[PDB]
């Protein structure tokens, strides 16, 4: 809780995953 | 079989 | 996972291993939402139809691993169960409503680069996420072909959109809940990529764009996994008041 969902190695290096973008491009759509 | 390295402490 | 890939390190921290103490195997996905609390599938402790009924002793959750099989030295935490709650409405006669279960671990575990709680989500973000099409993710150590009658070496990730509750429905002879939603690509699409039955009492989570964080939407109840339809997942917001209830009641 509080600081939960943010990943060490990802979200706090602002650094993101291989995948990520297919999920938020599934909330908008990507084209 | 399918063997999981000991570990534990 | 079926169709899915190695995650990253520390793609998905909250990611928790159900190991059944004897005979030593992987039981069951979880994952880590405080750092005494870890959440799962009622299913992969509880049931009767095939005695099925593991108490606090017969297993031990193992915390940031990547590896399947290797003991992940001064990287992953093993941890002994304290107690299990098993959801009260848990129908495992019926249709697995209510596949849900949590489990308070002896002692806290402490976070790290590969260790970190995912969050459980509010009303306002169920409602903004949860729609037919937006897409959550899936992680575990499940097989990844069709059980022949396979199994991964390092953790599994893959991604899959909600389906539309009547497409759901008309999809399964099974009596499908409010408590539950479904997710997987069109039989069609030849677009593949689902979770297992060892991939059950994993994790389904989406990320916020309100905030960039990672919310455990649902939980693996029976995915349409390595079968030959779509996966069913616990609706963790509709179950979001009773696991508070036990949190609060119990724990420290
Ligand atoms: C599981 O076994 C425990 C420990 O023996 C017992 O108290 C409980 O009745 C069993 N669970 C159910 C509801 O089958």
């Amino acid at each position: 809780e509080a600081d939960c969902g943010l990943r060490p190695l990802f979200e706090k290096k602002s650094l993101e995953d291989k995948t990520e973008r297919e999920l938020l491009e599934s909330y908008i759509d990507g084209r | 079989n399918d063997k999981y390295e000991p570990f534990w402490e | 996972i079926v169709e899915g890939s190695d995650a990253e390190i520390g793609m998905s921290p909250w990611q928790v291993m159900l190991f059944r103490k004897s005979p030593q195997e992987l039981l069951c996905g979880a994952s880590l939402i405080s750092d005494r609390w870890v959440l799962t599938a009622a299913h992969c402790l509880l049931y009767p139809p095939w005695d099925k009924n593991f108490t606090e002793n017969d297993l031990l959750v193992r915390i940031g691993k990547h590896s399947r099989t290797r003991y992940e030295r001064n990287i992953e935490k093993i941890s002994m169960l304290e107690k299990i709650y098993i959801h009260p409405r848990y129908n495992w006669r019926e249709n697995l409503d209510r596949d849900i279960a949590l489990m308070k671990l002896k002692k806290p575990v402490a976070f790290s680069d590969y260790i970190h709680p995912v969050c459980l989500p509010d009303r306002e973000t169920a409602a903004s996420l949860l729609q037919a099409g937006y897409k959550g993710r899936v992680t575990g150590w499940g097989n990844l072909k069709e059980t022949w009658t396979g199994q991964p070496s390092v953790l599994q990730v893959v991604n899959l959109p909600i389906v539309e509750r009547p497409v759901c429905k008309d999809s399964t002879r099974i009596r499908i809940t409010d408590n539950m939603f479904c997710a997987g690509y069109k039989p069609d699409e030849g677009k593949r990529g689902d979770a297992c039955e060892g991939d059950s009492g994993g994790p389904f989570v989406m990320k916020s764009p309100f905030n960039n964080r990672w919310y455990q939407m649902g939980i693996v109840s029976a995915g349409a996994g390595c079968d030959r339809k779509y996966g069913f997942y616990t609706h963790v917001f509709r179950l979001k008041k009773w696991i508070q209830k036990v949190i609060d009641q119990f724990g420290e």
